């Protein structure tokens, strides 16, 4: 699933916690995080692409 | 009887009103095309990035 | 066709029969038609005049039947043909109403088309007695959780949403509309409130606004918008919630279930004193009419929840007072307090103060409560109750030196307000009042930071849906907390405040 | 849509207009005469028939 991906993301940015000198990775991976994030509210406001023409 | 009447003259001497399909076309927004169908750039294309963060960011995970 | 429909109703003319009783107006001023004829009229018949206008005959005098004009007065001149439609003030119920937006006459306003309907009844109807009633023991849940849990609210009872004025009065209302939408879409003839919302002297603005978030949340399908707008004349403004109640009672006649909102009696209150004092009848208190106490008393009894040997039916109601000033002590919420069986009292500090639902808890009280209130919600929230009536008390000493144990009831109350604040058109399914009520009871949230309360809400759901919703769907349909859900849901709690 | 729905509520005012025209044609005729006739006799079945 997604959350898989999601799950190894938070773990490691915990992981990454318990490692310095790596300050901005889990910032990169917060980036990951929030497009992945935008892509599913991206699907889900979709407008299918087909004009309506059975009703309409 | 007014009822006949009334019916036969309405109906007779003007059934529509006239109407035009291109008058129509001023007043309502017409269909245009999206611009471009887009290509994703690529990102961080090759080990000029790599050779780069290697080196960037040799740090250390303490 | 434009055309085939303009032909259709020309051939949808013909013919009449004798019009059984003429009437010459004799003097017409301020809508008061004082009409010679219409010598057996019944008393507030509806007669037709020559302009289109209908009527009501309120006063039956020695010689002249003093027509009441629902029109504008511009239309009706004097020595008008006054024609007696001859059937007293009825309206068209059925169950088609259901999705059309009418006014009283029953003409759909938003054009919906003729209205389907099963009978049209006398809109006097007479409540039902003593006997056939049977006491409440049934919930409506709100998906206000303040509502539900602080004032429980049954069915065929009547509380009040008396508050100050435009404190979006009717958005409170407006989020019980929301949540039986849950209930609604269940296939249980029980599970089935068939919501009528009653605009009384409501703007065309705030009845569009209406419309448009009532077919925004597909609400439309169980609604009935009863509008009776500000233009809308003062028999309408009378008669409407009237008419409106004549509606709700062919639900409750078929024994379903169904919430009616007049909102607000004000306005209707104001109708009454349009009519009384036009017609000369005798004035009374506060300028309104002397048997405005009887009108309203009228109303307000019609809601009942009925007896078994009438197949157990409801028609729940919730009346809207727009407190000027917040005076109680005003005649026509004096009235209508004493008439109704509790009262829900917003009130406008709360609201500047940003707790939505502005609800007053000291002010609001239920005289049937907690007796129609889910078994699972009424175990989570005794102590509530009590909590909140310390934290009221121990308001003052918010001012420094303070006492341990009044600190500990500062830190536990102040959680709890922010909790019950809730935004407004997003109504809570009871399945999740139910645990977040149980860990402000637990006084876990006491420890949550106030800032983060909000946050810790939602995500306190999200993880109780992802952690185990076989304990939400064991407390939706069990509806009962047993030990072990008591238990499991105190260590979910637990276990949520630990992340 | 929109547009197409307001040109018919147009058309009707249109159509509407219109009929205020051939009513007042109407009231031209001798049917105004002929008419009263037709009135007169339908009355004049309707109250036998009371």
């Amino acid at each position: 699933a997604k959350s898989a991906a999601n799950k190894l993301d938070w773990a490691k940015v915990i992981s990454s916690l318990r490692i310095t000198g790596s300050t901005a990775t889990q910032l990169s991976s917060f980036k990951k995080r929030n497009d992945e994030a935008r892509r599913q509210l991206l699907e889900l406001q979709s407008q299918p692409t087909e004009v309506d023409f059975s009703h309409y | 009887n007014v009822i006949q009447d009334l019916y036969l003259r309405e109906l007779k001497d003007t059934k529509l009103a006239p109407s035009t399909l291109q008058d129509a076309e001023g007043n309502v927004k017409p269909w245009n095309p999206p611009q471009k169908p887009n290509l994703p750039e690529l990102e961080l294309q090759g080990p000029e990035a790599l050779k780069a963060y290697t080196e960037q960011n040799v740090e250390t995970a303490h | 066709e434009v055309s085939s429909i303009l032909e259709e109703r020309i051939k949808g003319v013909s013919d009449e029969a004798n019009l059984n009783e003429t009437g010459r107006v004799l003097a017409v001023g301020d809508g008061i038609a004082r009409v010679f004829g219409l010598n057996n009229i019944q008393a507030e018949e509806l007669v037709e005049f020559s302009s289109g206008v209908k009527g009501m005959a309120l006063n039956l005098e020695p010689g002249q039947v003093g027509i009441v004009l629902f029109g504008s007065d511009r239309l009706v001149k004097e020595g008008e043909l006054v024609k007696r439609t001859g059937n007293i003030v009825d309206v068209p119920v059925g169950p088609g109403l259901l999705g059309r937006v009418v006014d009283a006459l029953g003409n759909p306003i938003d054009g919906k088309g003729p209205i389907d309907a099963a009978g049209r009844s006398r809109a006097q109807v007479k409540a039902p007695g003593i006997l056939p009633r049977r006491s409440v023991h049934e919930p409506v849940q709100t998906g206000l959780k303040a509502v539900d849990a602080l004032v429980p609210i049954g069915r065929g009872q009547r509380e009040l949403i008396i508050g100050d004025r435009q404190t979006g009065k009717t958005a409170v209302a407006l989020d019980t509309i929301l949540n039986q939408k849950r209930w609604n879409n269940g296939s249980d003839e029980s599970k089935k409130l068939y919501c009528v919302y009653v605009a009384v002297g409501q703007k065309r603005s705030t009845v569009a606004q209406l419309v448009q978030t009532l077919e925004q949340h597909d609400a439309m399908k169980y609604s009935i918008i009863v509008a009776a707008t500000a233009s809308e004349a003062a028999p309408l403004q009378y008669l409407a919630p009237f008419t409106a109640a004549s509606i709700g009672e062919w639900f409750r006649d078929n024994g379903k279930h169904a919430l009616i909102v007049y909102d607000d009696l004000s306005k209707q209150a104001v109708a009454y004193r349009q009519l009384s004092l036009l017609l000369r009848r005798p004035p009374g208190r506060e300028a309104y009419p002397g048997d405005v106490f009887y009108l309203h008393s009228r109303l307000l009894e019609r809601a009942a929840k009925l007896s078994e040997k009438e197949g157990s039916g409801s028609l729940t109601a919730l009346p809207v007072i727009e407190t000027q000033g917040g005076d109680v002590s005003a005649y026509i919420p004096t009235n209508v307090i004493s008439i109704t069986d509790g009262q829900i009292f917003l009130e406008a500090e709360l609201f500047y103060k940003g707790i939505r639902p502005a609800i007053n808890v000291g002010l609001s009280v239920s005289r049937v409560g907690s007796a129609a209130q889910v078994k699972a919600l009424k175990q989570v929230a005794g102590s509530l109750k009590l909590f909140l009536a310390q934290y009221r008390e121990v308001a003052a000493f918010a001012q420094s030196d303070l006492d341990a144990s009044t600190k500990q009831t500062l830190v536990r109350g102040e959680r709890l307000t922010q909790l019950l604040k809730q935004n407004q058109y997003s109504p809570l399914a009871t399945e999740e009042q139910v645990p977040l009520i149980y860990a402000g009871v637990n006084g876990h949230l006491d420890g949550i930071e106030l800032s983060r309360i909000g946050e810790f809400e939602s995500s306190f759901l999200s993880y109780l849906k992802s952690n185990h919703n076989e304990l939400l769907t064991e407390i939706r349909e069990k509806g009962e907390l047993s030990k072990e859900l008591l238990a499991s849901l105190k260590s979910a709690t637990e276990s949520f405040v630990a992340t | 849509v929109r547009y197409e729905a307001s040109l018919r509520q147009l058309e009707q005012r249109q159509l509407a207009k219109s009929v205020i025209s051939r009513v007042q044609s109407e009231l031209g005729n001798p049917k105004f005469q002929e008419k009263v006739l037709q009135q007169s006799i339908s009355e004049i079945e309707q109250l036998l028939s009371k």
